[PDB]
RNA sequence: CGCGGGGUGGAGCAGCCUGGUAGCUCGUCGGGCUCAUAACCCGAAGGUCGUCGGUUCAAAUCCGGCCCCCGCAACCA
RNA sequence: CCAUAGGUUAAUGAGGCGAACCGGGGGAACUGAAACAUCUAAGUACCCCGAGGAAAAGAAAUCAACCGAGAUUCCCCCAG
RNA sequence: UUGAGCCUUGAUGUGUAGGAUAGGUGGGAGGCUUUGAAGUGUGGACGCCAGUCUGCAUGGAGCCGACCUUGAAAUACCACCCUUUAAUGUUUGAUGUUCUAACGUUGACCCGUAAUCCGGGUUGCGGACAGUGUCUGGUGGGUAGUUUGACUGGGGCGGUC
């Protein structure tokens, strides 16, 4: 956190020789946001990987089942009738060859796709630009459906991506710092599993290590 | 880091040696040269030719001090005792005051008498 | 005897014992220092004799349960 | 070190918990005060129980409250003066009451001396400032009365 | 009795123990400074580095005898 | 000062003795290792303290082995 | 007051051509700086002489994006990662500072006591010293236990084993 005259009136309730119970911990990640407004945390998944060999680079992404909070923007790939339901269970656009002259572009105007599999007949054009921006459908995922209104109504709970480039370890936002310290623990798991399901061919030896969450002068606590 | 820009130094010329140094008003002394510096021996370390080369050596000695305006102290018999003052002022620097301080014998303990030939 | 008067530590038979084959007696001596302390049932203080291990006791414990029931019939402190 | 707090002590004191401080100063004061312990949690009820009938038979020797701490910030000052040696030295201690006196009435050598001082009385003639003793919660310095006019 | 070493220009002492390999000072025979000699300086002349076989790219050097020596010890009953 | 060290008076307990056994303390060398230090010899020898009619031990944060034991001591054995 | 280690944090970061010093890198329109940005250099380090930091001349709530256009990649707002290096912090040795309370008196005094010890009190002066212990690097024939080759019509050197 960058020095504030804000930040210095809670910089002056800690020690940098003083550690704190898990318990205690997760109030100090709240009393270091400094804004009016609740902030997010970003958690760093214990890794088990080379951090610049491609064959163990990781890059990609899960939807969880009940979500953190804020919603996602939802596009439906499907024809005709099908797709007023799902405007009415959460999608905010329709995948059309109108607006594939959007996506072709690179411009995706939504953060999550699902598929119905003769509308994928379509979205099997646009692969190539859905694919490098996290956002391609596939069967093993379960987002090629053909159950689209309850599967885009599923996606509203959100997603948590992972990449790296030059680290072994990988970190990504996950909620606010006022989230449930136990129901953190229950999402992180579903990342963990996901993350075993993206696990590269060549990850030897050790993988999965023990996960914490960091503070500033309190140190890292088990989740 | 700022320079000074004033001070003192402290001249000292024997029959063997020039030895000049850019010093402080407490007592320190913030650089040094010497006339047998040039690799030169014996009594040749006491002529203009020897010390009239280690003013700007001198000079270099305080370059981190930053110097301007000096006021000078000079002992001893030795020729080099003005070369050396005159090559500081050539130098680009400022003397505020010239005093000489060059001991006059008292006591002297034992002198020869009894002189080397 | 150097007593821990507070506990009744002792000296003890013991080995001194070395990365050598030949072995020797040593007989283990205690440190021995002075301490003072008030009884509150006497109103006025008074002075034991004290040791490593005895000494670290007392303090632990209390002396409203230590020094509160050691006499055994009164030993003139 | 860990200690458990017995009495209200504004400086320190966690509710059923432990508390850090210097064993030194435990066994000076907060020990042999009664007003604190190494651990015995499991104990302290009935120590504390112990203590009860004893200051209960306390206040048939002592059931007194102290009015002498509410009139300290006045810094009363002192009306009583050593008489002097020829040299200007005194003759130190030999009684409590021929000092940091200020109202006479006294018969006897008092218990608890109007100054603190690790060695009592202190044989200079000049001017000089100490620290004047009524109950170790209430703090005030006076300077030493050398004339008593 | 031996033990360990040595075997060198004339004398006295280096080198050796890493074969690519005979040296310095005093001397001897002359040059330079000299009137002249010494010092100093520059030049020359010289050793079968014992003896016969062996081993080798080769032997003052290693290997076996013979042959002359130095030093240490040549009294214990 | 009060007090208490100190002082005095009354009472109890101990004191010395008695054969051997017995808990604790101090603690060898010889001997064997066909040689010696570790190891053996030995907690012996001798000395000291202290005590009972016996001393000492005990019914488990012990011992086993999935079967179970259910105090300790003494004896034959386990076992060379 | 500082030797040493360690935490903490900032400046970094460019070439080439163009506005433009994009460090890497993962997200990304309303969010942020008051112990702070400007000036742009006098002068200190570094230097592509621009810029930033030490600290001023000095002020003091902003700002930034569109159009334009570079590039794998963007220039508010917000994580994660770092070289070099100092100060604050911190652990831990020095140097010296005052002052009693572990400790001490082969100081003095009163009383036990017509007692050089001891005990109690009194009043001075020392001392975070000494004395001592757990563990341990080293020393130590002063003291002590022990080991310490053979053949040879004699021994020793030599030879033999």
């Amino acid at each position: 956190a960058k020095l504030t005259k804000r930040m210095r009136v809670i910089r002056e309730k800690v020690d940098a020789t003083k550690q704190y119970d898990i318990n205690e911990a997760i109030a100090l990640l709240k009393e270091l946001a400094t804004a009016k407004f609740v902030e997010s945390v970003d958690v760093a998944v214990n890794l088990g990987i080379d951090a610049r060999k491609s064959d163990q680079n990781v890059r990609g992404a899960t939807v969880l089942p009940h979500g953190t909070g804020r919603s996602v923007r939802v596009a439906v790939f499907t024809q005709g009738a099908n797709a007023e339901a799902a405007k009415a269970a959460g999608a905010e656009l329709v995948g059309m060859e109108d607006l594939a002259d959007q996506i072709k572009k690179g411009e995706m105007n939504f953060d999550v796709v699902i598929a119905s599999p003769d509308a994928m007949r379509v979205v099997g054009q646009l692969g190539q630009v859905l694919g490098p921006r996290g956002l391609m459908p596939n069967p093993k995922v379960g987002t090629v459906t053909p159950n689209v209104a309850e599967a885009v109504k599923n996606a509203k709970a959100g997603q948590v991506r992972y990449r790296n480039d030059k680290n072994g370890i990988i970190h990504t936002t996950i909620g606010k710092v006022d989230f449930d310290a136990d129901k953190l623990k229950e999402n992180l798991e579903a990342l963990l599993v996901a993350l075993k399901k993206a696990k590269p061919t060549q990850a030897k030896g050790v993988y999965i290590k023990k996960v914490s969450i960091s503070t500033t002068m309190g140190a890292g606590v088990a989740v | 880091r700022k320079q000074v820009s004033d001070g003192v130094a402290h001249i000292h010329a024997s029959f063997n040696n020039t030895i000049v140094t850019i010093t402080d008003r407490q007592g320190n002394a913030l650089g040094w040269a010497t006339a047998g510096g040039s690799g030169f021996r014996g009594s040749r370390k006491s002529t203009p030719f020897a010390a009239q080369v280690a003013a700007e050596r001198c000079a270099d000695a305080v370059k981190e001090y930053g110097i301007k305006n000096l006021e000078v102290m000079v002992k001893g018999p030795g020729p080099g005792r003005e070369s050396t003052i005159r090559a500081l002022n050539a130098a680009g620097f400022r003397i505020t005051n010239i005093t000489d301080v060059t001991p006059i014998p008292h006591n002297g303990c034992r002198p020869p008498k009894k002189r080397r030939v | 005897s150097r007593v821990c008067q507070v506990t009744g530590k002792r000296p003890v038979t013991g080995n001194n014992r070395s990365h050598a084959l030949n072995a020797t007696k040593r007989r283990f001596l205690p440190n021995l220092h002075s301490h003072r302390f008030w009884v509150e049932s006497e109103k006025r203080f008074v002075t034991l004799r004290v040791s490593a291990k005895g000494m670290r006791v007392i303090d632990k414990k209390g002396i409203d349960t230590v020094l509160a029931e050691l006499r055994a019939r009164g030993e003139k402190y | 070190m860990q200690v458990i707090l017995l009495d209200k002590v504004a400086n320190l004191g966690s509710l059923g918990d432990q508390v850090n401080v210097k064993a030194g100063y435990a066994r000076n004061f907060l020990v042999p005060q009664g007003k604190a312990v190494p651990a015995t949690k499991k104990n302290i009820e009935f120590f504390e129980a112990r203590r009860a009938e004893l200051e209960a038979k306390l206040a048939e020797v002592l059931a007194a409250a102290n009015a002498r701490a509410e009139k300290i910030n006045a810094l009363e000052t002192v009306t009583i003066a050593s008489k002097a040696g020829d040299e200007g030295k005194l003759f130190g201690s030999i009684g409590t009451r021929d000092i940091a006196d200020a109202v006479t009435a006294a018969g006897v050598e008092v218990a608890k001396s109007e100054v603190r001082l690790p060695n009592g009385v202190l044989r200079t003639t000049g001017e000089h400032e100490v620290s004047f003793q009524v109950h170790s919660e209430v703090f005030a310095k006076v300077i030493v009365n050398v004339v008593a006019e």
